């Protein structure tokens, strides 16, 4: 019973050393927290209907009366992007 | 003070024992730096107008 | 058992440090504090789990 | 190496400027990142390439006992090296007085200010991160 | 954008004086390429 | 498990130059997305 | 005149109303130093789009390994011409150097491929050159 247990726990070294994929259930947590934040930082490139997605171009090129009407398109789409991320994170957190 | 910052963040004149988020610190700029090309001469607008 | 504890400064993600965008963001009320609160609710749970 | 309101060819921003290792071809004026913001620029008076990065910043968390127990508090600068908070001596938090420090301590979670580090462990009273916690009591070991 | 598609047909013309050629179209745009030397 | 950002100190001298051009974790940080450390280190979890 | 020069221009018999003119130095002359039976493949792209005629180009050193090689390269922008005219067709100039009314018989060869509106994914290396790409419709 000792030689069986000692040789069985020996195969755990190989079951972990030999394949790459053994811890996929934990790697998937890291991959989803990375891909969600990498998505969220790409959403800053979306124009949401404004003349530029770069907020300093709006503020370089326009005065207050129509600069604010362009900025508010980006406030709206960015805020929706956060609202999507925080809803997705609350949905995953309740599964973890 | 940072306590007064948390009192406004909680909207309360009493704060209980804990750790609380507050507005980011951000090193603000010391001066402007304007770098156009050092072009010498006025454009020909005064001919076409 | 846990996931990466994350916090976001919504007034810095939404507005690239410009004051005039920060003044438009106040037109939306408490949305930015709800985002902070919900992410804090997740982040304090990871250390519970 | 200093925080400035830069403007290159009309492209206003706020950041620090540094010499790039990047190698723009003669047709390129601006270099760019995943958020389509300008990451680098070619200085039009000398054709030098400058990296642009935002001036140093981070989250700030405040650690307090019960306000009925005391008004004194400690402050944690998130992800920040304690060589950098003395450079954060304008800034967004106008309560500069916490920079007086003397009890500054580096956690891996951030630079922690206004709390004195002590070797003898306790139960976790207020959680900081990365194995640290903070509490309000008299050490009076001596 | 207007690109040349991968693995697409391109017309390889030889041209010679000897000591017949119609005008080519220009629809969307043209990738034009040569290996010919001596600035002929 | 090849972890991405444990949350430990990012002393700015890391971020400027080459690394922010290829590593997304700095671009996240420069946009106010912040990843915090756990309360219990991998040494304290191993001790329990 | 003791010189090699275009003694007459056959190409246009008339030039009746001309509306833009230019002089330059690029358009991909030759390599420096030469090598025995080594050659340079010259690539150009001509794009006409809402009244601008745009040119891009590339030099490619290539050996005795056939032609038009299955490796990779990308064209740099060359000029943006504000011409405002309809292009529907094109032709290319040969220049047989008249050696003895003489017209000694030159020979030449070139490749033509019409562009299309298309979506591409482009790989920029850590130096910022495009080093690979994929056609999202191939
Ligand atoms: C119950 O199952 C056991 C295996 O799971 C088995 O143990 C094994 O027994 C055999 C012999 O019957 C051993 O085999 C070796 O025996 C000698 C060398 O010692 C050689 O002649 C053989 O070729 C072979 O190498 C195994 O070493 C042994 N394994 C362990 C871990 O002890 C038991 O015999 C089974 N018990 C019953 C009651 O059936
Ligand atoms: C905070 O920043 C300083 C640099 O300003 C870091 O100091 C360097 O640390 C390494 C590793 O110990 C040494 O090899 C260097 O010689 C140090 N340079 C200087 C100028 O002191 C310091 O390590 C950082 N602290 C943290 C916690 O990351
Ligand atoms: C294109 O060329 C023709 C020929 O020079 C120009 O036509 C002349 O226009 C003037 C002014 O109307 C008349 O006096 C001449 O009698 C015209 N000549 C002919 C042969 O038609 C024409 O104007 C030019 N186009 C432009 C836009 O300048
Ligand atoms: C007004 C108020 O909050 N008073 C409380 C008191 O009831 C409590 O006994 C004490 C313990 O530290 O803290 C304080
Ligand atoms: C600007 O002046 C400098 C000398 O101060 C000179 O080297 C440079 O060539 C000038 N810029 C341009 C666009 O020529
Ligand atoms: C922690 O203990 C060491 C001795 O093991 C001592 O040198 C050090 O000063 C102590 N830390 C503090 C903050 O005093
Ligand atoms: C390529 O050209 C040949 C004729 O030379 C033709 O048979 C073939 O079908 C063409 N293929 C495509 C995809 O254009």
């Amino acid at each position: 019973i000792a030689n069986q247990f000692n040789s069985a726990i020996g195969k755990i070294q190989d079951s972990l050393s030999s394949t790459a994929s053994a811890l996929g259930k934990l790697q998937d947590v890291v991959n989803h927290n990375a891909q969600a934040l990498n998505t969220l930082v790409k959403q800053l490139s979306s124009k949401f209907g404004a003349i530029s997605s770069v907020l300093n171009d709006i503020l370089s090129r326009l005065d207050k009366v129509e600069a604010e009407v362009q900025i508010d398109r980006l406030i709206t789409g960015r805020l929706q992007s956060l609202q999507t991320y925080v809803t997705q994170q609350l949905i995953r957190a309740a599964e973890i | 003070d940072p306590l007064s910052e948390t009192k406004c963040t909680l909207k309360s004149f009493t704060v209980e024992k804990g750790i609380y988020q507050t507005s980011n610190f951000r090193v603000q700029p010391t001066e402007s730096i304007v770098r156009f090309p050092n072009i010498t001469n006025l454009c020909p607008f005064d001919e076409v107008f | 058992v846990s996931m990466t504890k994350t916090s976001v400064d919504c007034t810095m993600y939404i507005c690239g440090d410009s004051t005039e965008c920060s003044n438009l963001l106040l037109q939306y009320g408490s949305f930015c504090t709800q985002l902070k609160r919900a992410l804090t609710g997740i982040a304090v749970e990871q250390d519970k789990n | 190496n200093k925080c400035v309101n830069f403007n290159f060819n009309g492209l206003t921003g706020t950041g620090v400027l540094t010499e790039s290792n990047k190698k723009f071809l003669p047709f390129q004026q601006f270099g760019r990142d995943i958020a389509d913001t300008t990451d680098a620029v070619r200085d039009p008076q000398t054709l030098e390439i400058l990296d642009i990065t935002p001036c140093s910043f981070g989250g700030v968390s405040v650690i307090t006992p019960g306000t009925n127990t005391s008004n004194q508090v400690a402050v944690l600068y998130q992800g920040v090296n304690c060589t950098e908070v003395p450079v954060a001596i304008q800034l967004t938090p106008t309560w500069r007085v916490y920079s007086t420090g003397s009890n500054v301590f580096q956690t891996r979670a951030g630079c922690l200010i206004g709390a004195e580090y002590v070797n003898n462990s306790y139960e976790c009273d207020i959680p900081i991160g990365a194995g640290i916690c903070a509490s309000y009591q008299t050490q009076t070991k001596s | 954008d207007l690109f040349l598609p991968f693995f697409s047909n391109v017309t390889w013309f030889h041209a010679i004086h000897v000591s017949d050629n119609p005008v080519l179209p220009f629809n969307d745009g043209v990738y034009f390429a040569s290996t010919e030397k001596s600035n002929i | 498990v090849t972890l991405a950002d444990a949350g430990f100190i990012k002393q700015y001298g890391d971020c400027l130059g080459d690394i922010a051009a290829r590593d997304l974790i700095c671009a996240q940080k420069f946009n106010g997305l912040t990843v915090l450390p756990p309360l219990l280190t991998d040494e304290m979890i191993a001790q329990y | 005149n003791k010189s090699w020069m275009e003694s007459e221009f056959r190409v246009y018999s008339s030039a009746n109303n001309c509306t833009f003119e230019y002089v330059s130095q690029p358009f991909l002359m030759d390599l420096e130093g030469k090598q025995g039976n080594f050659k340079n493949l010259r690539e150009f792209v001509f794009k006409n789009i809402d009244g601008y005629f745009k040119i891009y180009s590339k030099h490619t050193p290539i050996n005795l390994g056939r032609d038009l090689p299955q490796g990779f390269s990308a064209l740099e922008p060359l000029v943006d011409l504000p011409i405002g005219i309809n292009i529907t067709r094109f032709q290319t100039l040969l220049a047989l150097h008249r050696s003895y009314s003489g017209w000694t018989a030159g020979a030449a060869a070139y490749y033509v491929g019409y562009l299309q509106p298309r979506t591409f994914l482009l790989k920029y290396n850590e130096n910022g050159t495009i080093t690979d790409a994929v056609d999202c419709a191939l």
